[PDB]
């Protein structure tokens, strides 16, 4: 469906990790990034 | 967490290891400078 709205209050966040470490970056996840680096809301809508 | 994340030897996986775990505390933020995990998944609990 991207291909047919429009999108309100965009930002885009850039970071580099550790290859193991990306499946942190999710909701509800745990471990050092998750924990003390970056943090995403439990209700989160947008693309990782 | 370290004879059982950092042993010399395992086992092959048709003579699979199991170890009982008691009277301890599951600390685990021990591990984030240790162990670098490409797979963690759990069932039945949430992470957090
Ligand atoms: C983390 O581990 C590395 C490699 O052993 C070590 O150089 C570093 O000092 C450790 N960091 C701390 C303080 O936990
Ligand atoms: C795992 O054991 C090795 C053996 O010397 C040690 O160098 C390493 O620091 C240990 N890692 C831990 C305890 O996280």
């Amino acid at each position: 469906k991207l291909n047919d709205l429009c999108f309100t209050n965009v930002y885009a966040d850039s970071f580099v990790i550790r290859g193991d470490e990306v499946r942190q970056i999710a909701p509800g996840q745990t471990g050092k990034i998750a924990d003390y680096n970056y943090k995403l809301p439990d209700d989160f809508t947008g693309c990782v | 967490f370290g004879e059982v994340f950092n042993a010399t030897r395992f086992a092959s996986v048709y003579a699979w290891n199991r170890k009982r775990i008691s009277n301890c505390v599951a600390d685990y933020s021990v591990l984030y400078n240790s162990t670098s995990f490409s797979t963690f998944k759990c069932y039945g609990v949430s992470p957090t």
